[PDB]
RNA sequence: UGACAGACUGAGAGCUCUUUCUUGAUUCUAUGGGUGGUGGUGCAUGGCCGUUCUUAGUUGGUGGAGCGAUUUGUCUGGUUAAUUCCGUUAACGAACGAGACCUCAGCCUGCUAACUAGCUAUGCGGAGCCAUCCCUCCGCAGCUAGCUUCUUAGAGGGACUAUGGCCGUUUAGGCCACGGAAGUUUGAGGCAAUAACAGGUCUGUCAUGCCCUUAGAUGUUCUGGGCCGCACGCGCGCUACACUGAUGUAUUCAACGAGUAUAUAGCCUUGGCCGACAGGCCCGGGUAAUCUUGGGAAAUUUCAUCGUGAUGGGGAUAGAUCAUUGCAAUUGUUGGUCUUCAACGAGGAAUGCCUAGUAAGCGCGAGUCAUCAGCUCGCGUUGACUACGUCCCUGCCCUUUGUACACACCG
């Protein structure tokens, strides 16, 4: 009856992801569910350094590109339909949801 | 036998994270992919 | 199964190939950008242009062409991905549209300076805080030279450059050389968000009037 | 280019059913996706349709996007239909 | 016990203990080996084999789940490559594996479930008893 | 956890010194720790308050924080 | 190096004009007062402006003062 | 169009030939037109990048002055890191640059939390021991927490020269002092104006004008060789010339990043076993704060051996063999084992970088990558000497002044 359903959230955006994150939490808090979140995960930072020039001339100058990636986790003690009954609100642009059934 | 997915150049190639871009075509498309130059 | 790093790069490269593919075709259509959304059971490609009847073709023939070859090329489940054609709420605030308009004028044979001032006043009459246009190439003479047309306000440094400037670069292949077009358009503070950005310039202040009671 | 009538016929079958097609710059891959062909016959007969403007060819930065055009559907109609 | 006593002076005591704790077997390759790829000479000391044992009988006592591919690291060190820059170098596993083999046969350590090498119930006793026998 | 050898000894110094006054603040007396603090502070000021000093990032054009590659003209 | 620039200087005079009696000598109250009579984009700049309204209001409270016109 | 054997040829390329099959209007022949080109021209160009130039500089409108080029605004002065300010004022009012801004670091026993982070308590389990319990170190699970100090990551808080003193047109600002995590804009970076350079890039780009060639090709493809060759001169570096050390024990402390179906385990690889090292065979974990890895890093710290000796400093050169990567190791890919034991005794005239977690020392990760890192980009570890100044040399900005200079004193 009462399972272990984990929702995993990743994105490139701090503000945008916590919009969804908190809404899911307040979504299910209005149902008084056992909501164990959000567990906040170390931010991954993809990186590329490339030489600015297309010809290898001049003072060698480097630009450090990078990408922040943020990792969020929510626990719900609920059903496979109660999870989907909640997680139907408008997912804001780009935010990744990958709910799966944990152990 | 590895070239840029954009231009087909054999040099200065970036396989890191699986972009397979040359160091120049990447710079041309860097912000579009979403690599922000924060620093 | 694919990891998060390879995932986020995969989405990013898809956008670029798509957006740099939506320029080969919708050149003489006023293409301005693409919004690649991913919904449950559906993935959006919100093409947006300043001439919508052109991209649709006749009775949605061209859009059929576009959705299916995108379908096939990037290995989506068939009936998965969709393409849509919005219209840009303002034309002057998008340098992509203005650069391509300026390109097509020069190609056709309008005088060069007639085109640049025409673009410049249009963008300003569209509501921009400022505009800047640069043309560089061989005009009438073998030695190359560059012309710069500027109007209104314009910033160049700091962080607010990213959130207030809409800039485009387009090549033009006029016979006997290449004239590159740079259109730098400055936006205005728009709290609604639909035309311009939402936060103001970092050194803009508003001291509220001292109401009396 | 010497394409067999069999190999020719399988190119244009796909043209009618779908309307669009896409090769790469990759020469002699020996197996096109979505059809059976070594990718050179497709590429160099799209050029035959493009030369006679039955396909509209966006060269798509050496990545070969093609849309079949009304001028050539009538002409390709009289071959396998 | 083990932690109140100097991790150096104690192991001298335990190196004098595996001499006279009866005895065990001992390789017919013991006196030639350099114990690592990067070493210059074999260990100087004649009774180094028991010191390596005593030093490595505290490893499992103070840890758990160490294989041979990790025991190599614990005794590795810097490697000078002459002209080219020096690096880290991982020591040899034949020496490390065999020390485990002996103490296995002697009831100080055992093979470990979940992978590794784990201390014995009664081996903990002597490593704590001889520990008490240090100043 | 972390640091090196020397940094840890300067760390345990504060951990011991600070932990005493926090215990004294919470459990002995507030004005019986004013004596304790001025013992620690009149000796060294860094038994209660850390160093903000950290490893300045490396920048290109050289292999150090400030050091630059050697320059040659001819 | 901490020479206050035009924005901090100009706003500081102007903000006193509209609200003189409402201010005080407390930097933090002045920081809070300045918070609810304006819209700004950085707290560092807010303290700089509130920093140039605090002692400025000593020299106003002490003697006369330039362009700022106190009723 | 495609092919059998042999000749011809490295070629099991049918390339050409002997010969006679096989495919069927696809083509082949010429005129014309296209196409491709890492072919030329960066002095025809775009785009990008560097540099002038790391400094504080640049420009309209209206008004003033001059026949005019031009000028004023944009300044005598004080101040500032700053054309940043106080002010001045034939200018007034504006636009860029500077600042603001943005990112990581430095404080938060306050907030949201968190079994993919983890203390704390208690249950047991192992040991020592005045031992029976208690005291100590340890391993395993939980409705243990009025758990979040430690970790992650969100919110916001905090510093503003705020308060005090002396200085100053007592203005702008300067020096200092208690407090504080923090008082060079707290630290370091990102962005960064106008005008230019015949700066570099046509060899990044089916970006590109013109020219060259276009089937006996400057097109593509394959084999092999070269880019690595060695009298010599130059630049960035690695390793040293030792005892503040080499070697051999024992001891043990980080941080940033990384793991493309990788095919039938496979990129990172734990643990078991074989093996002297090298490397194998086996069971597996992880698309990852979960497994690798809490990355058990080195210098360092101990204890011995060496003893002023080109020595055991140093490790070039070379001989023999083994193993791994790959389709292939030869002009040694690299990693092992034994042996060989060179120059070098702190480097002439010259000359580079550098002002606090800095220089210098030490190692690690990432890029390239099948294999190869003496490189570059980052990371952490130990951690100073010196200075708190000047315009002397080299240059930069502004003013005044002289010029027979304007491709502008390299005149
Ligand atoms: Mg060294
Ligand atoms: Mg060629
Ligand atoms: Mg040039
Ligand atoms: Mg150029
Ligand atoms: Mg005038
Ligand atoms: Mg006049
Ligand atoms: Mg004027
Ligand atoms: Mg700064
Ligand atoms: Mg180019
Ligand atoms: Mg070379
Ligand atoms: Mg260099
Ligand atoms: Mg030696
Ligand atoms: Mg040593
Ligand atoms: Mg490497
Ligand atoms: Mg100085
Ligand atoms: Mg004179
Ligand atoms: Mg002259
Ligand atoms: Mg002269
Ligand atoms: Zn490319």
């Amino acid at each position: 009856v009462q399972h272990r359903i984990r929702i995993t959230l990743s994105s490139k955006s701090v503000k945008n992801l916590e919009k969804v994150c908190s809404d899911l939490v307040k979504g299910a808090k209005e149902k008084q569910l056992k909501v164990k979140g959000p567990v906040r995960m170390p931010t991954k930072v993809l990186n590329i350094t490339t030489r600015k020039s297309p010809c290898g001339e001049g003072t060698n100058t480097w630009d450090r590109f990078e990408m922040r990636v943020h990792k969020r986790v929510i626990d719900l003690v609920s059903s496979p339909d109660v999870v989907k009954q909640i997680t139907s609100i408008t997912i804001e642009p780009g935010v990744e949801v990958e709910v799966t059934i944990s152990d | 036998s590895r070239v840029c997915r954009v231009c087909g150049n054999s040099h200065g190639l970036i396989r890191k994270y699986g972009l397979m871009c040359c160091r120049q075509c990447f710079r041309s498309n860097a912000k579009d992919i979403g690599f922000i130059k924060y620093r | 199964q694919i990891s998060k790093k390879k995932k986020f790069v995969s989405d990013g490269v898809f956008y670029a190939e798509l957006n740099e593919m939506l320029t080969r075709e919708l050149a003489e259509d006023g293409y301005s950008g693409v919004e690649v959304r991913v919904t449950p059971m559906r993935t959006e490609i919100i093409i947006r242009a300043t001439r919508t009847q052109n991209v649709l073709g006749e009775k949605g023939r061209r859009i059929r062409e576009l959705t299916s070859v995108v379908q096939k090329r990037f290995n989506f489940l068939e009936n998965g991905v969709e393409l849509y054609a919005e219209k840009v709420v303002n034309r002057g605030l998008c340098a992509i549209a203005q650069a391509e308009s300026l390109r097509y004028k020069l190609l056709g044979g309008l005088a060069v300076r007639r085109a640049c001032y025409g673009v410049l006043r249009f963008v300003m009459e569209s509501g921009a805080k400022g505009c800047e246009v640069i043309v560089s190439g061989k005009l009438r003479a073998q030695r190359a030279k560059s012309m710069k047309f500027k109007d209104g306000y314009m910033i160049s440094s700091g962080q607010p450059v990213n959130e207030y400037i809409d800039a485009a670069v387009r090549h033009v292949l006029l016979r006997q050389g290449v004239l590159g077009i740079k259109v730098k358009i400055m936006l205005d503070w728009d709290p609604k968000g639909k035309l311009g950005p939402t936060t103001p310039l970092p050194d803009l202040v508003t001291i509220h009037p001292p109401k009396e009671e | 280019m010497i394409i067999s009538k069999k190999n020719r016929n399988e190119i244009c079958k796909y043209l009618f059913q779908e309307g669009v097609l896409y090769a790469k710059k990759d020469y002699n891959l020996a197996k096109h996706p979505q059809i059976d062909v070594p990718n050179l016959q497709v590429i160099k007969l799209m050029q035959s349709f493009k030369s006679k403007e039955y396909v509209r060819e966006t060269f798509s930065w050496q990545h070969y996007y093609w849309y079949l055009t009304n001028d050539g559907i009538e002409f390709l109609r009289n071959f396998l239909n | 016990t083990v932690k109140d006593v100097n991790p150096h002076e104690f192991v001298k005591a335990y190196s004098a203990h595996l001499k006279r704790s009866g005895k065990m077997e001992l390789p017919e390759w013991v006196d030639i080996v350099k114990t690592a790829r990067f070493k210059e000479l074999p260990p100087s000391d004649a009774d180094w084999y028991y010191i390596r044992a005593a030093s490595m009988a505290r490893k499992i006592y103070l840890r758990q789940g160490i294989g041979i591919g990790g025991f190599q690291k614990i005794y590795g060190g810097r490697q000078r490559n002459g002209s080219r820059p020096p690096h880290f170098c991982k020591s040899s596993g034949a020496v490390s594996r065999n020390i485990l083999q002996e103490l296995q046969k002697m009831g100080i350590i055992d093979v470990d479930p979940k992978g590794g090498r784990l201390i014995t119930s009664q081996g903990r006793r002597d490593l704590d008893q001889v520990a008490g026998t240090v100043p | 956890r972390g640091g090196g050898k020397t940094s840890q000894i300067y760390s345990i110094r504060q951990a011991i010194a600070k932990s005493l006054v926090a215990y004294y603040q919470k459990y002995v007396d507030e004005a019986a720790k004013k004596e304790v603090k001025e013992i620690f502070a009149r000796y060294d000021r860094t038994l209660l308050v850390a160093d903000p000093r950290r490893c300045e990032p490396k920048k290109f054009g050289g292999r150090g924080a400030r050091a630059r590659f050697q320059k040659s003209y001819r | 190096g901490r020479v206050r620039t035009k924005t901090v200087k100009k706003t500081s005079r102007q903000v006193i004009e509209k609200y003189y009696s409402r201010m005080t000598l407390d930097f933090h109250t002045n920081k809070k007062v300045l918070e609810e009579v304006s819209i700004l984009q950085s707290k560092r700049l807010r303290n700089k402006v509130a920093g140039f309204t605090t002692h400025l209001m000593r020299r106003i409270q002490r003697g006369p003062v330039r362009g700022i016109s106190l009723k």
